[PDB]
């Protein structure tokens, strides 16, 4: 339990998200990050070392979200420029540019089958674009204020949505319909992710509480006291034993998903961490933030 | 019950609401009300 | 207290088998420097073991842990509280000293620390353990409400606060908290006056908090275009009278000086606002209000160099990183090279946490237009920037198209969207004119490199 | 105005290589907002200072509020307003060296003003943003006042 790699000055501007692979499809060894300096740096985590492989540009505004396809070695990057641009980690080139204009562009959500791409909309809907089409296939008709977070389940059975007022919208990607609406929070939901078994659902609100709800029967499994700041990013360990939590206070606590206890905490970031993600096995925990430093956290 | 008088009679409240309002030093109104009146005189 | 302090300053040097002198010495320095009381407790803890093997009473350990609670030794204070609870339980025969009350206060401080130790579950559990044994206690029942209030101001907070007031209406803290509840939604602007005059009876007088709450709620009514109707001037006079009244009875109150500085700034005296805010800053500048109020005066006098730092210092606190109001006050009259592109970066940082606001998405378009006109009117500059300026202008135009459809605005309709549209049209024209200049400069650099290569061939 | 600098300082160490003289000592002070170093040398005899004390140092080019840029000479018989009326320790010197971390391409980020008040030195080391009012071969004052806090 410590820090393995320490990338100083990983970017010119603050990093807001980090993407790292989990499968064996040339993704776990490459780190894709998106920062406000308009550089989609494709870092290759080769020889236990974070080496730059590609430097993709083109986004007018800073990158808001980065994620790696589960069943495919290509990636995509969105921003507030309403131009969601697809990329390829095999060649460092651009596949296409989904003009989700005028402004309706938010964090991405790679489907587990790598065939659909969810994007939040200012009208409150969740537009589901096609990876190989780019056109609006079908939009979820659940209005409100705005979609602040969207996540796909690893096996593709459910889909949640974080609103600006703590409204979890449990959708069904198998049929495209709203099943449950969990409203156990009143804060804007920043980010959320599905458990590797698609059984638990962590919510990262602005109350400092990691309220882990259930998806099968839409009930709260327990209130966990998180940080004192707002939990920004949260990810599950691929072996499903723990989950890290990125908050707004230069602190990375690794909370236990089973006992609701912090097993370790990192304080090596001088600024707040914005993105946290696991490795393909769950030992290395990549982290980014306003410090513009990528820290690789090893927890054997 | 007696538990109420049992605690409020032995405790000590060094800071309360009003203490926060006054500065811990000495800043009287002699240097404040002077300008407060000078600004009114000119109008 | 002075004669007492002199008396302990005499008992300290000599050693007439002192046992309880350090207890008294700490008992007075709790208000003063917090370290001296810690030193007195540190020496007094060890002075109680030489006469006999007697365990330290839980009161001294509870007080020393309380002293450490305000400090950064949260874990050490937690250990002090736990050991105090364990000793206090061991007093099975100290019924006259009420070991139960000692345990109650120790657990109260411990729950407060857990609430401060990023662990609200344990603090809720401990405060409830106090409730189940003594429902006539106020502070625990009030702290549970704030715990619930972090998640929202409509949860059990708003119910527990009123219930604690119903059990004790003569408690200033609970009634002031009832007043605090209405502050989340300022729709009760004129109506909150009534609920703030409930305990303004002479028995509770004088209460500076209710008076300053009245002053604040009366200042909130300012910043309106109805001043010429002889309405806001009367409001300024009333608030100034309140501040003068709380100044006469209390000259050392800083909030009165803050309020008179605010109204004087509203009266158009920004040169004379610095002097009045100077005393408030010199007393204690570590209050969120003074940083912003002074940075307003700095940004008003064309001093962004002294205003951006004062806005960043207020954000240094452990509460958030990207607040909307601070960045809104950040960009006021920025026109320089380093105050436009970076202004876009901070605007994007602000809009990242909550893009639903219209002011941010208007200001980004405005600053984009400013840079576009700063590169496409008198320039004649680098070519790549001409290629980027058209993209920025197109994004600004798309935002212009998008903004007109929104219903609500910042209390002022954005029907003045025509003028920037005409501006963007003429900038599009100028950019199409200046791209030719870019090509001319491209040819110019090509021929200069050719006429340099020929000379290098000569050599 | 003429305020070339203004900021609160506090003393953390006094003659750390050991006191050399008998009336002067080194004051390795630090700032509170601008985060800048200070190596001021005050007359410890007439103006004693102990550790932890805070003072309001203000480097000013002139002692007059209107800023008339006095020629420089001792004229006690002067009824004009003087800024020194609210300071317990005022000095007069001439900055002689402005060292910074300059390079061949990009401008400096941290300067270091070296001013000599007829023998008493001071290095106001810090960022290169608030030291714009310091130029070599120019007269400056000190204008410090200890804070009671």
């Amino acid at each position: 339990y410590g820090i393995l790699f320490k990338q100083e000055q990983a970017h010119d501007d603050a990093i807001w998200s980090v993407a790292w692979g989990t499968n064996k499809k040339e993704n776990s060894e490459t780190v894709v990050t998106g920062s406000l300096d308009d550089l989609v740096k494709v870092w290759k985590w080769r020889d236990e070392r974070l080496d730059l492989q590609w430097s993709l540009e083109g986004h007018q505004l800073g990158v808001v979200s980065v994620d790696i396809s589960h069943t495919l070695p290509i990636a995509a990057s969105s921003s507030l420029d309403a131009h969601i641009r697809l990329w390829d980690l095999e060649n460092g080139k651009q596949i296409k540019s989904i003009d989700a204009g005028p402004v309706d562009a938010w964090t991405l959500a790679f489907s587990p089958d790598s065939q659909y791409l969810a994007t939040g909309t200012h009208v409150g809907k969740v537009n589901i674009f096609g990876v190989e089409s780019g056109k609006k296939e079908y939009s979820l008709d659940t209005r409100g204020k705005f979609i602040l977070s969207i996540a796909y389940s690893p096996d593709g059975k459910y889909l949640a949505s974080g609103a600006i007022d703590g409204i979890i919208n449990i959708f069904d990607i198998a049929t495209g319909k709203l099943l449950h609406t969990l409203e156990g929070h009143a804060m804007p939901i920043r980010s959320l992710t599905f458990s590797p078994d698609s059984q638990l659902l962590v919510t990262a609100s602005d109350d400092g509480y990691i309220k882990i709800y259930d998806v099968q029967h839409a009930n709260l499994a327990g209130t966990l006291s998180g940080h004192a700041s707002w939990v920004l990013n949260v990810a599950f360990c691929p072996d499903d034993t723990h989950f890290v939590s990125s908050s707004s206070d230069k602190s990375v606590k690794v909370w236990d998903v089973g006992t609701r206890t912090c097993v370790h905490t990192f304080f090596d970031h001088q600024d707040q961490v914005w993105g946290v993600k696991y490795n393909g096995n769950g030992s290395k925990i990549v982290s980014v933030g306003d410090d513009q430093e990528i820290h690789i956290y090893d927890c054997p | 019950v007696d538990v109420t008088r049992d605690i409020v009679s032995r405790e000590r409240v060094w800071r309360t609401r009003t203490t926060i309002l006054q500065s811990t030093g000495k800043n009287f109104s002699k240097n404040i009300f002077a300008i407060l009146q000078s600004v009114k005189a000119r109008e | 207290r002075d004669i007492a302090k002199g008396h302990l300053k005499k008992v300290t040097e000599q050693y007439p088998d002192d046992v309880e002198a350090w207890i008294e010495l700490a008992q007075i320095l709790e208000q003063t420097d917090i370290q001296g009381a810690l030193s007195a407790y540190g020496t007094a803890t060890r002075i109680l073991q030489e006469k006999v093997q007697a365990d330290v009473p839980p009161e001294i350990l509870n007080n020393v842990g309380a002293l450490h609670f305000r400090l950064g030794n949260l874990g050490e204070a937690k250990k002090y509280f736990l050991a105090s609870l364990d000793r206090a339980k061991a007093e099975a025969e100290h019924d006259e000293h009420y070991y139960n009350a000692i345990s109650v206060t120790t657990s109260y401080n411990l729950a407060r620390l857990y609430e401060a130790m990023c662990e609200f579950h344990e603090a809720e559990k401990l405060y409830k353990n106090i409730l189940r044994e003594h429902p006539n206690y106020v502070d625990c029942y009030l702290r549970l409400g704030a715990m619930a209030r972090d998640k929202g101001n409509f949860y059990e907070a708003s119910d527990w606060f009123k219930e604690a007031l119903q059990i004790n209406q003569d408690h200033p803290d609970a009634w002031s908290l009832i007043g605090n509840l209405h502050l989340a939604k300022q729709e009760w602007g004129p109506g909150q006056k009534k609920f703030e005059r409930i305990l303004k009876q002479p028995s509770t007088q004088s209460d500076t908090y209710s008076m300053l709450a009245l002053g604040n709620v009366w200042l909130q009514t300012l910043h309106q275009p109805t001043r010429d109707r002889e309405k806001e001037k009367r409001h300024q006079d009333r608030a100034l009278a309140i501040y003068k009244q709380v100044l006469r009875n209390d000259a050392k109150n800083l909030y009165a000086a803050n309020g008179i500085g605010a109204v004087l700034a509203h009266k158009g005296y920004f040169r004379e606002a610095r002097d009045v805010f100077a005393q408030v800053r010199e007393a204690t500048a570590d209050i969120s209000d003074v940083w912003l109020n002074l940075a307003h005066i700095y940004v008003e006098q064309k001093q962004y160099i002294s205003a951006v730092q004062m806005y960043e210092n207020c954000l240094r606190k452990f509460y958030k990183h990207q607040n909307t109001e601070v960045v809104l006050y950040l960009a006021r009259a920025l026109f320089k090279c380093g105050k436009l592109q970076e202004c876009k970066q901070t605007l994007l940082k602000a809009r990242h946490v909550a893009p639903s606001d219209t002011v941010l998405m208007f200001n980004v378009a405005l600053v984009l237009q400013r840079l576009a006109t700063s590169v496409l009117k008198d320039e004649k500059s680098n070519l790549k920037e001409v290629l980027n300026a058209v993209k920025e202008l197109e994004l600004a135009h798309r935002y212009f198209s998008y903004l007109s459809k929104v219903g609500d605005k910042m209390r002022f309709d954005l029907a003045l969207a025509a003028t920037e549209a005409r501006q963007c049209s003429d900038l599009l024209s100028q950019a199409q004119y200046h791209v030719a200049r870019a090509r001319k400069q491209d040819e110019e650099e090509r021929e200069l490199r050719a006429k340099q290569e020929q000379e290098k061939e000569l050599l | 105005a003429g305020i070339l600098f203004e900021d609160i300082f506090d003393v953390k160490d006094i003659d750390p290589e050991g006191k050399k003289f008998d009336r002067v000592s080194r004051l390795h002070c630090e700032s509170e907002s601008f985060k800048m170093d200070l190596i001021l040398d005050v007359n410890i005899q007439i103006y004693p200072v102990d550790l932890g004390d805070k003072f309001r140092l203000v480097i000013a080019s002139t002692l007059y509020e209107d800023g008339t840029l006095d020629d420089g000479e001792y004229n006690p018989t002067d009824d004009r307003p003087s800024r020194a009326d609210q300071f317990e320790y005022v000095m007069y010197g001439k900055v002689y060296r402005i060292e910074g971390d300059e390079t061949s391409t990009e401008a400096a980020t941290r300067l270091s003003a070296y001013v000599s008040y007829g023998g008493l030195l001071m290095r106001l080391q810090g960022d290169a943003n608030n030291l714009h009012g310091f130029e070599v071969d120019s007269r400056v004052y000190l204008l410090m006042k200890k804070l009671a806090f």
